[PDB]
């Protein structure tokens, strides 16, 4: 049967505005509707509903074949209490410490399950027509939609029943799901875990991204070391260990400051004191340390900052309280995006993306470094996710870009 | 009697804790009520409204005009339904075909009947003679004109119908519109007549009527302010008031008309008459007008005097969008696949800001463009751009945010997009170093700008009626006076560093717009930045 599913006390249904889609897509959306709808997946509807969620189509990796995708993420905040209270999926801390942990789509599944009739109408999509020239076809789901946070939340328990033999067999392997992804994380060579991926997925067959934690640990805060420093290089310094000090409170510049003392050419060689190295030796000691007291609230939100540091270098930073980060992080991955700025900072939020899935259980609100129009423009591009992250844009240069790289 | 065809009505419900219409009936003249009872009689013979009792239905109100039945208290209680039609078809769109047809369906509404769950609540009242008898009621089964649900319920019902005609017949190329439809297709024209005659035959097995053989509107078509040929089309004659007393409607109407005609026209600029509807204070405000909008307009009429034309899509050229920079923050852009021939045209204002430079301006013309044409051709046109390559490199490698531009090439059609200044990405051997600092008193509004160099050079300058933002601006502005070719400068001011590192070309400070000029002139200028009241040897707070 079927799970009654309300909304949240005193909403609407989502009316969200369909975006332009280009004709390909278009046509690779009308082709996997049409066989959707005669497989009862979807079913056409008239005017009386008023909903509209938009959809757009994207391509995985190594493969060819469009995939349809919904953006309910005004949906998923209609009806935030449900997959989060009511129906929560719990979130393993063992899964960022194993060493391998492999992505798998396990939305097929979700097909198979029947939705509340009354919910129906809230799920409501519309493939567009070019230059408006025919009525666009709306479609309502009439099973769990892939990118909806409650269709985990009501198949958790088809999930257990199908996995129960499978983790009892092999319980060293830790199990996680969000959305329609399903992580799978173990201590095994690369080869083994391909092999036990595969008999998983022949497990899941017969009921109807390889990633690796172990390598990546919150980068510490480094001061150059020189043989000689110029005024620029002590300038440079004094400035990022000022900027330090917010983060660490024993930070004391005030020595290295008296070095800078007349009005120096900025390429003068500046000989370090005794006063000044011990100062800068304690300084380095002060940020091998950890910070302190920096704790991770689940009721408050994930903020994830980019900044782009050129030649394909991306840092990022997730926090949630402003210099208390609780992760930080670099990219650059030579991966056909060259020449592309907007395709590396889409893959660079998918990459942050997943890492705080698989740390937090829940995708942090990003600050991007792009304005609106660009993004909004073409991020649809590059995008090769099932879920969709919150984002912002900030439009003023931040000065702690090179503090950072 | 032939059976007509059955279509499934729409289930209609109205808003959560919101009834029916109540409204009285206002009193309406014995001539009126003969004519509301002669229009009845023959609408209920007809079978699209029906007679009730005296019961306890909803109450509207009914004029006579010709009837007119009013249901703006049934429009704000009645269920919100999906928007039928946001933006129309445009003609730059359209692929040429050898013939089209326009079909107008008449008694488009009354022909699709009512949810009977409904009926009830579109029930009216026409009062009798003096109202010495109960007033006669009556209550409709089809869709009201006027009703909030029509449009759509309609629609629908002629897509459901529409839909296996059209896929039967995939030898033609059927466009939905509100109340009509259009029918091209490249086939012979007889051919094209007798399957224009099997669609409404199919229509009619339905009960849809269309006008029957000839006696349709034939081309060229009025249609939403274009005027349609057989190969190419236009906008309608744009009428421009002229008046010595230019009031605030009448610019905004201008304003409106003017941004209809620059879809096709060529050169139309706006921004100066935006500038004098800045002002939002009273409707009816002459305003005069500024030499720069005089000439404006003199152009603009200039432009409007002989007419142009925009041509059909064909999807086996390419489509091509062209740039050119108008000044003052403008953009013109035109849209074609074959030189000298344009599917359409467009312009670009800049948006509300206080520093900005060309390519910014440019990449978000190129956006605009990108979206405007995915949603008319479904496709990203080739950009010919007044920029070239090296300069986009260089922009895009060295900026702060992330940016792009779609597949482009170098027009050379001047004034062409370039860099005006580079700054240095390290300090300059050689080069003199100037300290340079600014600050100013809140309560008295005087302040000090100066500089302080390695050599030995120096100089202060105090300033009246300014703020430390402005101080350290210009202590900035003196170092840049006053220096070499190379010069390197270091400053406490994140207002002016991020401000510099935004990398304008023209700003709403004219301090801003000196210090832009300055660094032109410059070969290499570094820009260092440092804490302010931290000891900093160069930085010289005492001075101010
Ligand atoms: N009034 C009005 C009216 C007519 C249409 C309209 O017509 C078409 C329908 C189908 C098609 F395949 C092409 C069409 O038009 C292409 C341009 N064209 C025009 C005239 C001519 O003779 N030949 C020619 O190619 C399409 C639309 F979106 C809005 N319309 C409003
Ligand atoms: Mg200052």
């Amino acid at each position: 049967e079927t799970v009654p599913v309300k909304l949240k006390p005193g909403m609407d249904g989502p009316k969200v505005k369909q975006w332009p889609l280009t004709e390909e897509k278009i046509k690779a959306l009308v082709e996997i509707c049409t066989e959707m709808e005669k497989e009862g997946k979807i079913s056409k509807i008239g005017p009386e509903n008023p909903y509209n969620t938009p959809v757009f189509a994207i391509k995985k990796k190594d493969s060819t074949k469009w995939r349809k995708l919904v953006d309910f993420r005004e949906l998923n905040k209609r009806t935030q209490d449900f997959w989060e209270v009511q129906l929560g999926i719990p979130h393993p801390a063992g899964l960022k410490k194993k060493k391998s942990v492999t992505v798998l789509d396990v939305g097929d599944a979700y097909f198979s399950v029947p939705l509340d009739e009354d919910f129906r109408k809230y799920t409501a999509f519309t493939i567009p027509s070019i230059n408006n020239e025919t009525p666009g076809i709306r479609y309502q789901y009439n099973v769990l939609p892939q990118g909806w946070k409650g269709s985990p939340a009501i198949f958790q328990s088809s999930m257990t029943k199908i996995l129960e033999p499978f983790k009892k067999q092999n319980p060293d392997i830790v199990i996680y799901q969000y959305m329609d992804d399903l992580y799978v994380g173990s201590d095994l060579e690369i080869g083994q875990h391909r092999t036990k991926i595969e008999e998983l997925r022949q497990h899941l067959l017969r009921w109807g991204y390889e990633l690796h934690p172990d390598k990546w640990t919150v980068q510490p805060i480094v001061l150059p070391e020189k043989d000689s420093w110029t005024v620029n290089d002590i300038q440079k310094l004094v400035g990022k260990l000022n900027w330090a000090s917010q983060i660490y409170p024993g930070i004391k510049v005030r020595q290295l400051s008296k070095l800078l003392r007349g009005t120096k050419a900025l390429t003068e060689v500046i000989p370090l004191t005794e006063e000044a190295e011990l100062e800068l030796a304690e300084n380095r000691e002060i940020l091998k340390e950890p910070v302190h007291g920096v704790y991770y609230d689940p009721s408050k939100d994930l903020i994830a900052e980019i900044q782009k540091q050129g030649q394909g270098q991306w840092t990022y930073q997730i926090y949630q309280e402003p210099f208390k980060n609780l992760k930080t992080g670099k990219y650059a991955r030579m991966r056909g995006a060259h020449t592309n700025d907007v395709k590396q900072l889409t893959e660079a939020v998918q990459k942050i993306t997943t890492e705080s899935i698989v740390i937090w259980g829940k995708t942090p609100k990003f600050k991007l470094p792009i304005q609106k129009e660009t993004w909004e423009t073409w991020w649809t591009e590059y995008w090769q996710a099932t879920w969709i992250p919150e984002w912002e844009f900030v439009n003023t240069p931040p000065l702690v870009k090179l503090w950072y790289q | 009697m032939v059976p007509i065809s059955p279509i499934e009505t729409v289930p209609v419900k109205l808003k959560p804790g919101m009834d029916g219409p109540k409204v009285k009936q206002w009193p309406l003249t014995e001539e009126k009520i003969k004519a509301l009872v002669e229009i009845c009689t023959e609408m209920e013979k007809e079978g699209k409204i029906s007679k009730i009792g005296p019961e306890n239905p909803y109450n509207t109100p009914v004029f006579a005009i010709r009837k007119l039945v009013d249901f703006r208290e049934l429009n704000k209680r009645t269920q919100d339904f999906w928007e039928v039609q946001l933006g129309i078809p445009h003609p730059a769109g359209l692929k040429k075909k050898k013939s089209v047809t326009v079909l107008d369906v008449g008694d488009a509404y009354f022909s699709v009947p009512l949810d009977e769950d409904f009926r009830k609540y579109t029930a009216f009242t026409i009062p009798s003679i003096n109202n010495e008898t109960p007033g006669i009621r009556y209550q409709y089964n089809v869709l009201p004109q006027g009703w909030k649900g029509s449009p759509a319920i309609f629609q629908s019902s002629m897509t459901k119908i529409l839909e296996p005609f059209a896929a039967q017949n995939p030898d033609i190329v059927i466009c939905q519109y509100m109340d009509d439809l259009y029918v091209g297709s490249d086939l012979e024209i007889g051919q094209h007549r007798t399957k224009i005659e099997e669609l409404r035959q199919h229509l009619l097995r339905w009960g849809l009527t269309t006008p029957d053989k000839k006696h349709q509107k034939e081309p060229p078509f009025l249609w939403m302010g274009y005027e349609l040929h057989p190969d190419k089309w236009t906008v309608q004659p744009i009428v421009l008031p002229e008046k010595d007393s230019w009031t605030v409607n009448d610019i905004q109407k201008l304003v409106g008309k003017l941004n209809w005609a620059s879809q096709i026209y060529p050169g139309i600029k706006v921004r100066q008459l935006s500038k004098l509807l800045r002002g939002t204070k009273a409707l009816t405000e002459v305003i005069p007008l500024t030499e720069e909008a005089e000439l404006e307009l003199a152009e603009n009429r200039e432009i409007l005097k002989e007419p142009v034309h925009g041509v059909y899509y064909d999807p086996s050229k390419d489509l091509i969008a062209e740039i050119q920079k108008q000044g003052q923050g403008q953009w013109t852009y035109q849209i074609y696949q074959e030189p000298f021939k344009n599917l359409k045209t467009g312009k670009y204002a800049r948006m509300r800001g206080a520093h900005t430079n060309d390519v910014k301006q440019l990449t978000e013309a190129v956006q605009k463009i990108t979206t405007e044409s995915i949603v008319i051709w479904g496709k990203t046109p080739k950009f010919k751009l007044p920029i070239q390559k090296e300069t986009w490199e260089t922009w895009w490698t060295e900026y702060w945010q992330a940016t792009w531009i779609p597949e482009w090439e170098f027009v050379n059609t001047p004034p062409l997009v370039k860099l005006w200044y580079q700054l240095e990405k390290e300090p300059i051997v050689g080069a003199e170093t100037f300290y340079v600092d600014g600050a100013a008193n809140r309560e008295t509004k005087l302040g000090k700008a100066g500089y302080v160099t390695n050599k030995g050079r120096q100089k202060v300058v105090p300033l009246t009626n300014t703020t430390n933002q402005k101080t350290e601006l210009q202590a900035i502005y003196l170092a840049l006076q006053d220096s070499g070719l190379e010069v390197n400068i270091v400053t406490d001011s994140q207002y002016a560093l991020g401000i510099i590192q935004a990398q304008p070309d023209k700003s709403e400070s004219e301090l801003v717009n000196q210090i832009i000029e300055q660094l032109i002139k410059k070969e290499k200028v570094y820009l260092a930045w440092v804490p302010a009241h931290k000891g900093i040897g160069g930085n010289e707070q005492v001075d101010k």
